[PDB]
């Protein structure tokens, strides 16, 4: 009954970031070896816990965040940091606790004549809260007036698309993201080390 | 409205050469850069979407870059279909969507001086109180022309109208007609009428002349 | 595959408005906005609005706020577009578009596919037909010479009229002008031909005129002066 | 699982630029930060700073921020801590240690670079006898530089009752030292007692033979 | 900044006995997210790079004997060597990793303790070799004794000698546990020469009464 890591991994589309997706994790045994051993990644940013310790550790449970970002925004998903990412589509709390695993995916989540999919949030009346997911779609109202639920003068559309085209520079090229969070509550704990 | 600014307004090039056209985007926070091309007497069709991909169809010889506000299209090497004129369409809040002036692309061809004829008025039109005197200018190149009345020697104003045609299938000029439109009264009350022609192509303006009831 | 199909042109006078129509296919119709632009004579473009299939919202474009309509019937996977108040200066050619619709974000395709254009002409003229008057070859000839001769073609509404030359058997060296408005309101053409001098005395040349909207067809011979 | 080999021992002078490093090998070299403790001589432990060799990102302790760069190549899996000047306070041992992540312990540590900043160039050892009269006799190691110094006696081959004492850094900025050793005192007369010193960067060996002094 | 104190700063217990460090926090290390003590213990043995012998206060490192134990909570830790071992003698360090900048205690020294032993006392005057350099050394060695602790007066003519000294001392010998010191005192050629008797006066605790190694110069 391993934990599946590989469906949250491996999985074959990812969400944008400003509709990221959580997978609760439960009631399995975990292997953090396979991940934390692993050549595939390019960061793999770990705060207040070791993954090396993670199979002799034990849990309540784990949530599995995954989303695609472009490469220079991957120093956003941290806590303490600032920016559209973090104060508009994925925002880490200050008492962070997990990791933060990264890689290029250039050869999947771009394409020619560019993939536009992959959306994040530009504009918003106020910073996430720690976890708060947006999923909002109304224009964005910058002056006085009502936008009546149209683009216009002092009003934009809220959501804006990755241009991700192959020949982009590795920076603005695309990366998958994939945020563990560990939960220790006073309860039976479920996830659990070999 | 705000209109984009393309540039040239005209570019003449022959045929398999490099086309280059321009277009200065407004400011913007975000917006898409596209590119359209429109023959005569048919819809726009879309060329480039986001400064630089092809859309569906297009031949590879079409492309797009962009940097800050300046867009560029090429024409790697110019087809004889390809010469029509070419709008950038910027799309974004305010306004959702702009256009710009558009860039005719002609076929740049040998210098080419008008053959220059005038019409007096028919008898016919003579017999119905108005007077219309013709002045045509054939296979000429390029389109930039002067067309010039002059009554008794006096330059005329606000009484004339110009029509051009499209180049030429064959040869690739153009050909323009000029109508000076006066009261059978005015006609009447004066003797010569001339049309005034200035062409690249001419060593000096070429005056096309009539005393009214001269045969020709 | 995608299809926009719009309906026929029309003319009307300067306090009327107009309806034109545009049928889509090949695609799912709530999937896509559908924008109108129009291109007045000799023109670029301008755009008018657009509207949501899917709901039915509008956006319409500042010159136009006020006096347009945007709407659309779903069933049939038609939008509608309604200019109120028309003058003299809404005559244009005007076209739907449609570009995909992407909920929150500016769509970043561009407007791929295009009606075939709705023409609408705005006057306040009648239908009247042409009169022809000969433009006439000059009295004055050279041996190598070219005569130059034509029909002026005055006077007729609405656009078009068709010019030929020898029933369609004379093509080469015709020139047949753009028709141009004139401030009477009604539409004035030149149709021009280069011929030998030789020819004059031999070949008869006839400029054939038909204005369908009046009915009037005209085939008028243009002579040699008589001095 | 996780190793850190760091770069060998720096004998500098004031003002002169440094750069050590600190090259990890292993699994799971991804998920570590790297740290740099400094530990002057006799002294403890002084966190200076850390990097994730990922992307760059460091933090300072306020002591040495702006006064050492820490830095890092990723493709050859290495953090560098570097000087622009160096000072002689700046002599010191400098671990290089990991941990799998911020705020976790540091499992994993390098062997040390030691680093001697001083006015002194080098110099080999005079090396005096310090002759009995069980007794005690030795070899007085004087006004060396740089350290170290190895100090043998019998070529290995006397090793019971000697101690070496460490190097004390003399006034002079070169350093001292002495090797005793306690022996029967009837040995003097027959049996033969050498120190053999060795100073490297000096390329000095000096086998010094300790006897009673005659009067 | 969170500052760590350790006490004591010297620690000498005999072998197979218990040995107690104290770390106190200036603030608390407690994450309350996991209920963690981000608080970490080191060892560090002459020559050596430290090494991490407990960390989240109580969970001992693998391959890390029973007999060292971490407790406390809050801003109070110890660390626990019951039985000590020879192998255990170096520089004990709590460390705080719950949020960086990183802090160290200063440190505490366990040794081995025995029973008291004198020290042997040997004066070594300054060769001739050296004397015709120009510069005097004097040395005065204690062989095996303990407690460390211990006075060295180097006295000229009867008169105490101040900042002219250096004391070098070794570590806890492998088999009898026991120190050896060298003091030397350093002098000008011309300032040795003017004075005759050259003594050194050690005081221990094993000694009943302080021990004094003289030589006159000039002669044997
Ligand atoms: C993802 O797939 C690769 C190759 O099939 C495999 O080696 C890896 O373990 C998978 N990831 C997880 C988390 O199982």
């Amino acid at each position: 009954n391993l934990c599946p890591f590989g469906e949250v991994f491996n999985a074959t589309r990812f969400a944008s970031v400003y509709a990221w997706n959580r997978k609760r994790i439960s009631n399995c045994v975990a292997d953090y070896s396979v991940l934390y051993n692993s050549a595939s990644f390019s960061t793999f940013k770990c705060y207040g816990v070791s993954p090396t310790k993670l199979n002799d550790l034990c849990f309540t449970n784990v949530y599995a965040d995954s989303f695609v970002i472009r490469g220079d925004e991957v120093r956003q998903i941290a806590p303490g940091q600032t920016g559209k990412i973090a104060d508009y589509n994925y925002k880490l709390p200050d008492d962070f606790t997990g990791c933060v695993i990264a890689w290029n995916s250039n050869n999947l989540d771009s394409k020619v004549g560019g993939n536009y999919n992959y959306l994040y949030r530009l504009f918003r009346k106020s910073n996430l809260k720690p976890f708060e997911r947006d999923i909002s779609t109304e224009i964005y109202q910058a002056g006085s007036t009502p936008c009546n639920g149209v683009e216009g003068f002092n009003c934009y559309f809220p959501l804006q698309s990755y241009g991700f085209q192959p020949t982009n520079g590795v920076g603005y090229q695309p990366y998958r993201v994939v945020v563990l969070s560990f939960e220790l509550l006073h309860a039976p704990a479920t996830v659990c080390g070999p | 409205e705000i209109v984009l600014t393309q540039s040239p307004a005209t570019l003449s090039l022959s045929p398999g050469e490099r086309a280059t056209l321009s277009c200065r985007a407004s400011q913007s926070v975000s917006s898409y850069l596209a590119w359209y091309q429109q023959k005569p007497g048919q819809a726009p069709r879309l060329l480039i979407y986001d400064a630089s991909n092809r859309a569906t169809g297009i031949p590879a010889r079409f492309s797009g870059s962009g940097s800050g506000t300046d867009f560029t299209l090429t024409i790697s090497s110019l087809e004889p279909e390809d010469f029509a004129v070419y709008y950038c369409q910027q799309r974004s809040n305010w306004p959702p969507v702009t256009f710009g002036g558009g860039t005719k692309v002609e076929i740049k061809r040998t210098v080419a001086a008008p053959s220059v004829f005038i019409f007096p008025p028919s008898d016919e039109q003579l017999k119905s109180g108005t007077a219309s005197v013709v002045c045509l200018l054939n296979n000429f190149y390029p389109r930039e022309a002067k067309v010039q009345w002059k009554v008794d020697n006096a330059l005329q104003s606000g009484n004339s109208q110009e029509s051009v045609t499209e180049q030429d299938s064959k040869d690739s000029t153009y050909s323009l007609s000029s109508t000076l439109t006066l009261s059978k009264a005015d006609y009447e009350k004066h003797k010569v009428y001339a049309c005034e022609v200035t062409h690249q192509g001419l060593s000096s303006p070429v005056t096309k002349s009539f005393n009214r009831g001269e045969c020709s | 595959q995608v299809q926009l199909v719009q309906s026929g042109a029309e003319v009307k006078k300067p306090g009327a408005s107009v309806k034109v129509s545009c049928k889509a296919s090949g695609y799912t119709f709530t999937g896509y906005y559908m924008h109108w632009v129009r291109q007045a004579p000799g023109q670029g473009l301008e755009w008018m609005g657009w509207i949501n299939p899917n709901s039915g919202g509008t956006n319409y474009a500042q010159k136009f706020q006020g006096r347009v309509t945007m709407t659309r019937d779903t069933s049939i996977s038609t939008a509608y577009m309604e200019l109120s108040r028309l003058r003299s200066d809404d005559t244009a050619v005007y076209y739907c578009a449609r570009e995909v619709m992407v909920r929150g974000a500016l769509p970043p395709y561009g407007m791929d596919v295009w009606g075939q254009g709705t023409t609408v002409t705005v006057s306040s003229a009648s239908t009247k037909g042409p009169s022809v008057f000969p433009l006439a070859p000059s009295s004055k000839s050279t041996s190598g010479g070219t005569a130059a001769l034509g029909c002026l073609v005055k006077d007729y509404f609405p656009e078009p009229v068709t010019v030929s030359w020898n029933s369609g058997a004379l093509t080469s060296g015709v020139h047949t002008f753009p028709a141009v408005l004139q401030s009477s309101g009604l539409y004035s053409l030149s149709s021009v031909v280069t011929v030998p001098s030789s020819s004059l005395g031999t070949q008869t040349y006839i400029c054939n005129v038909n204005h369908k909207p009046s009915n009037t067809k005209v085939d008028k011979k243009v002579e040699p002066k008589s001095c």
